[PDB]
């Protein structure tokens, strides 16, 4: 029932402060610890702090507590993550947490880049299986995570399968399958439609024949 | 520092099977544990309180015991979306509440051959000065797999990407996408493309070809 | 303004005791004891890394509260000179010059703790000079929050403006040392107080009274009848509920429980006064209850009688949670603020439960506690069965390994609490039902291969009390108690050979439904409110008046004689109630075979039998051929007796009731017990002494030695209302009738035993002990337990037999 | 006959030990004693 989130895919800048947030509600949180753990995409979990409900003390760990601070907005009942660009290779991921002991619920995270953020627009080729029924789409050098794909605007769902994302070059690379009966297509229009929020760009790429 | 050990460290199984997994600290924390499950790529899900107690909404097909330091969980019946890795956390003191080395929760049913196919570059993308071709491996058992790429029969490590889906929530198996990425002149100097896949289902790879 | 020092650590911790002799490990003691090991100790102490920023700490708010905070308004202060001479030698000296420079332009006045009157000008550096030599310091326990030893240094004379102060206080009320021991505390431990408590003008002579002595002696002599007609009216009440109901409908322990909710009341009150609410509130605390309450709510009302419970307990850790608690519940106006001020403090709950292995145990409860506002303590406890068996089975340990006298009993009650379900008393249940397979079914509680033989607890109980008073009985009890499924339902086996559930089948409701007429036969007739309006108590003499007499430390009374009369009238006791014994009894016909077990299938009978067989019969000699000749028809006499159709339950009705189960009317008496028993207690020249509670405390209480107790049940009637037999069909009747010689020799063997087990003129001595108590909860009996020299801990040690402060040494 | 079989030395020499004490297990069932060594004396007579 309990819902403590805000954001989503942070950009920042090295040498600038960033505050990351976690609005929560649905209880009184006058009445649990609030909890803050960051992980290494691929790797364990690591601890940052906590400080509530109105005490206002903090228990950090000492490998962050010259890392890190924590905020905590009572009013609107939200907490803050403050520890600026001070390093490079954090550029990870993060989440908010409650207090386990009525149990440990979680926020959808929080992913971090530490960089200029050199935003690309995705750029979409149809994968035409030269006429004659399997088709794809192909979304390259775009940037940064994440982007939404859909074909004919998600009318077409079943037999498709999106695949993640990867970094390379500082750029990133996604695919998708659809998978129909020979006899719908090409008599069947069928569109990729991607979706970028990053650069807000909206593309309908309709797979045609070779 | 109270350290948790956790035995094994992979576990391959089949559906509905009755499985344990074995959580041992050095010294005893009487009750001060839990069970959480994390799939792929998202938060974990804390699946057994107190080794002792369990928690709404979890199905009841879990279970668990706790006696000093030797704590088990217990999997009466092995379905599709259990399958991730799971962490034992001690709460006896809160420096933190350490996790343990990870047990990643896995499958093993009938070892299937990959459905590969091939897609030369679109006509779009050849506009672009770009070329890529792009191969699917869909619906195989076990994940260990190899991708080569060949031009007119040489093999070409250069510009290739490869990605992978998480184990499928259906039926457990794996897809995986390979994209071999060429300039349009040099995709117009060649002729036949080839990608061939290594799999244990197979002692020959997979081979589907192209010419320009 | 300010002053220069460099030290100002503060933190320090305390130490630990020695144990020595003979003596109990368990280290609970107290002042005195340790005369003059608290000097080394302490030194011991100063020769530590951490002494000097503690003392250097202590000068600064000694010379803050006590130089500038009634200054430094209108005098600057200035520290020049300031020296200590903390040696390795444990001898330390210091020089201190300061300088109060006023920058206003007004005379004023300096105040020091002290007749101090110097006037100084404007614009003038007023001189302060303090001298003190390298000198050994003194050493006097304060008291703690958890009341230990304060141990602060004294200085003997310093030359404080150059006059000189001797035995100097430092910074009194308040040191910053923080040296402390878990195992000696401050007072007087229960008898040295015995010394200056009492005396020619002391607190208990002065507060005991003629009148008011004989007045408690009266009190105690009644209440104990009072508070024993109260339990047997409750106890009994509850069951007459217990009784009619229907079965199908499961009832609570709890449900009738405050349906009669005023006699516990009134019980717990006469017991100890006011201590009648909070077990008001203590058995609504459930979701059960018609006005539930919430625990809190529960809580908050009467901390007196928390406290006192507390203090009644015997663990002695306990006391250190009786230091937070009124600083827990100063201000607090209603329970929704004590929600309030728990959750605030739970910061500093968690670490201190949750570091104790013990309290690891206890980590989940507390949680909840905290959480959720609306726990109620009966569900709290049926949340979590196992946290509370663990401490429970050491607790029963414990007990177990206090008193052996009762082996058995200590024994039985730790094999009721293995299986999880006995807990199931604080939850919703038929209790009846209930309590049956908690008594009435063998267990098997263990895993190794099968433990099923464990049987029952009530038989364990059986065979435990009479071990081995009887030989040839112990055979009926295997054949009719031992394997009785009344008894023993043999569980796991009922459902293996019917498969269908028939009527037999299901011996539940066969015992359930005797176990309900037993309880509503003992209830609603025996137990029944007319019945206990037939006894009363007769005061006889109340007229002599008891003097004290003292000599020193003595409190004596002259003549002590004080005796009641306790009229029973007609303590009728119904007939059926035995009937429901025999229904316990199993209701089999068959009894042929039993009784050749009993009186021939035996061991040492067949050795009779054998030896005359083979030889024997002087004088006959050779006429062995009839031998087989005689011992079948007088065999045959005694089975032929018996009917068939009859079984064991009228075989003891007969030696027990005379006239036939048939023709028993329940309405008629078997027990009379009439007449009048008198309690003589008297003495001469018995000394007062003061009695006390187990923990810390302030109000105390007294008693009197060893009274001579004398209680003498001589004319008294104890009859059996149907004394001649009727019975017209007996179980052996016949020229060979054995059922009236059974009821002849039973009724001789109790006429006996009520010449012994009943008056017998028993003689007893103890200590009546009584904790006067006035009507607004103001009992005469107190101390201020503020001074040093008024706390007793019950709890310490002898000192005087022997102790030393070393390890063994 | 009954001089013969009861009227004797040595059985009364045990009958009266038999009547204070005896009947192992039993002990306190002395009243019974004489219930029993009337018994067998009657079928005796009877036969």
């Amino acid at each position: 029932q309990v819902q403590l989130q805000q954001p989503g895919a942070e950009l920042v800048k090295p040498g600038a402060s960033v505050k990351l947030s976690c609005k929560a509600s649905g209880y009184s949180f006058i009445t649990y610890w609030m909890r803050w753990v960051r992980q290494r995409p691929g790797q364990g979990l690591e601890w940052i702090g906590q400080i509530n409900p109105s005490n206002g003390h903090t228990n950090y760990d000492e490998k962050f507590k010259d890392r890190a601070t924590l905020t905590v907005d009572k009013s609107s009942t939200t907490a803050y993550l403050q520890l600026s660009s001070l390093t490079s290779d954090d550029s990870a991921v993060y989440f908010c947490a409650r207090s386990w002991e009525a149990m440990d619920y979680w926020g959808q995270g929080t992913s971090v880049t530490v960089s200029s953020a050199k935003t690309t627009a995705p750029s979409v080729y149809p994968l035409a299986p030269v006429c004659g029924v399997t088709l794809g789409c192909l979304v390259k050098g775009y940037f940064p995570e994440p982007v939404t794909l859909t074909w004919n605007s998600g009318s077409l769902s079943s037999g498709v399968h999106t695949f993640p994302a990867v970094l390379q070059s500082d750029l990133y690379t996604l695919s998708s399958s659809v998978t129909v009966t020979s006899s719908t297509w090409p008599s069947q229009s069928i569109t990729c439609n991607v979706a970028h929020p990053a650069s807000s760009t909206k593309v309908d790429k309709k797979i045609e024949p070779r | 520092d109270i350290v948790l050990t956790q035995s094994p460290a992979t576990l391959s199984v089949t559906p509905g099977d009755s499985v344990s997994l074995s959580c041992r600290a050095s010294q005893g924390i009487s009750n001060n544990l839990h069970w959480y499950q994390q799939k792929s790529h998202e938060s974990p899900r804390l699946l057994i309180k107190y080794a002792s107690q369990s928690f709404s909404g979890i199905p009841s097909r879990f279970s668990g015991s706790g006696s000093g330091t030797v704590f088990t969980l217990t999997i009466n019946s092995v379905e599709t979306e259990d399958f991730g890795v799971y962490f034992c956390q001690q709460s006896y003191s809160w420096p933190i509440f350490t996790f343990g080395s990870g047990t990643n929760l896995q499958i093993k049913r009938a070892d299937a051959a990959p459905t590969v196919s091939i897609f030369p570059p679109s006509s779009e993308q050849l506009t672009s000065g770009g070329a890529s071709v792009v191969c699917f491996l869909n619906n195989f058992y076990p994940k260990d797999i190899n991708v080569k790429w060949k031009i007119d029969g040489s093999e070409r490590q250069n510009g290739v990407l490869n990605s992978w889906t998480d184990q499928d929530s259906k039926d457990s198996t794996y897809s995986m996408s390979s994209t071999l990425t060429l300039t349009k002149d040099e995709y117009e100097r060649h002729n036949s493309y080839t990608c061939e896949a290594t799999h244990k289902t197979s002692t020959s790879p997979i081979v589907k070809s192209f010419n320009r | 303004q300010p002053a220069a020092a460099t030290r100002i650590t503060v933190e320090n911790g305390t130490d630990k005791l020695v144990n020595y002799k003979s003596s109990p490990q368990q280290l609970f003691l107290a002042k005195n004891a340790l005369k003059d090991k608290l000097q080394g100790e302490f030194d011991k102490f100063l020769s530590d890394a951490k002494a000097f920023p503690a003392l250097t700490a202590d000068l600064q708010e000694w010379v803050d509260q006590q130089l500038f905070n009634p200054n430094q308004s209108f005098f600057d202060l200035s520290a020049p000179r300031s020296n200590f001479t903390l040696s390795s030698d444990k001898k330390a000296s210091l020089d201190f010059i300061f300088r109060f420079t006023n920058f206003t332009e007004s005379v004023q006045l300096l105040k020091l703790p002290e007749g101090v009157s110097v006037v100084v000008d404007s614009k003038q550096s007023f001189d302060y000079y303090v001298n003190a030599s390298a000198q050994k310091l003194l050493v006097l326990p304060l008291s703690l929050p958890d009341y230990t030893l304060g141990l602060n240094y004294m200085f003997d004379h310093i030359t404080l403006n150059g006059k000189v102060v001797n035995k100097f206080s430092f910074n009194p009320f308040k040191t910053n040392l923080n040296l402390a021991f878990s195992n000696v505390y401050n007072g007087v431990d229960v008898f040295e107080a015995q010394k200056n408590l009492v005396g020619k003008g002391k607190y208990l002579n002065t507060h005991v009274k003629a009148e008011d002595v004989k007045k408690d002696v009266n009190a105690n002599i009644k209440n104990q009848f009072d508070i024993a007609k109260i339990i047997a009216e409750l106890m009994g009440k509850a069951l007459k509920e217990f009784g009619n109901q229907q079965e199908g409908q499961p009832l609570s322990f709890l449900k009738v429980m405050d349906k009669v909710k005023e006699d516990f009341e009134k019980l717990f009150n006469l017991v100890r006064p006011g201590l009648g609410k909070f077990v008001k509130d203590l058995i609504q605390s459930s979701s059960q209850a018609e006005n539930k309450i919430t625990v809190y709510k529960l809580i908050f009302d009467n901390k007196k009688t928390i406290l006192n419970l507390l203090k009644e307990l015997s663990i002695p850790e306990l006391n250190s949670s009786l230091g937070l608690v009124d600083v827990l519940f100063d201000g607090i106006t209603d329970s929704d603020g004590l929600y309030e001020r728990l959750q605030s403090f739970k910061d500093l709950i968690v670490p201190a439960v949750k570091t104790n292995e013990k309290t690891a145990a206890l980590s989940p409860l507390i949680e909840e506690l905290l959480t959720q506002k609306d726990t109620y303590v009966f569900d709290l406890i049926q949340k979590h069965k196992g946290i509370l068996t663990n401490l429970l089975k050491n607790f029963l340990a414990d007990f177990q390994k206090s008193t052996p006298f009762m082996a058995d009993q200590v024994a039985i009650f730790t094999e009721l609490f293995d299986n999880e379900g006995a807990f199931d008393l604080f939850g919703e249940a038929d209790f009846v039902d209930k309590i049956a397979e908690l008594f009435l079914t063998k267990r098997t509680v263990k895993n190794g291969e099968k433990i099923e033989t464990k049987d029952s607890l009530l038989v364990t109980s059986l065979k435990s009390l009479l071990g081995e008073k009887v030989a040839a009985l112990g055979d009926l009890l295997d054949s009719y108690i031992f394997k009785n499924e009344l008894l023993n339902r043999s569980v796991e086996v009922a459902k293996a050979e019917a498969k269908d559930t028939k009527g037999a089948t299901d011996y539940k409701k066969e015992q359930a439904k005797a176990l309900k007429k037993l309880f509503k036969h003992i209830g609603e007739n025996t137990l029944s409110k007319t019945n206990l309006d037939k006894i009363t108590l007769k005061e006889v003499k109340n007229t002599e008046n008891v003097e004290l007499e003292e000599t020193e430390t003595t409190l004596k009374v002259k003549k002590l004689d004080v005796e009641y009369k306790v009229e029973l009238g007609n303590f009728e006791i119904k007939n059926g109630l035995i009937k429901a014994m025999l229904e316990f009894l199993p209701d089999t016909k068959d009894l042929e075979t039993t009784l050749d077990k009993l009186l021939f299938k035996g061991e040492s009978y067949k050795a009779m039998k054998d030896k005359y067989i083979k030889e024997g019969f002087p004088g006959y000699g050779w006429a062995k051929g009839v031998v087989p000749g005689a011992f079948e028809s007088i065999e045959n006499t005694f089975k032929s007796a018996i009917d068939k159709t009859k079984s064991i339950r009228d075989l003891f009705g007969d030696m027990l009731f005379g006239n036939d189960l048939s023709s028993v009317k329940e309405t008629d008496s078997f027990i009379t017990l009439g007449g009048s028993f008198d309690i003589k207690y008297g003495g001469e020249n018995l000394n007062v002494l003061p009695a006390y509670y187990s923990l810390i405390n302030s109000e105390i209480g007294y008693q009197i030695i060893g009274v001579d107790t004398t209680i003498d049940a001589t004319k008294v009637k104890v009859e059996l209302k149907n004394k001649e037999y009727k019975g017209k069909s007996p179980a052996i009747n016949g020229q060979v009738k054995l059922s009236q010689s059974f009821f002849n020799v039973w009724t001789n063997m109790f006429d006996s035993i009520t010449k012994q087990i009943f008056q017998k003129k028993y003689e007893f001595k103890d200590n009546i002990q009584v904790f006067a108590r006035n009507e607004d909860n103001t009992s005469r009996l107190e101390l201020d337990i503020s001074d040093p020299e008024q706390r007793v801990i019950p709890f310490a040690f002898v000192d005087g037999f022997g102790i030393q402060l070393k390890a063994v040494d």
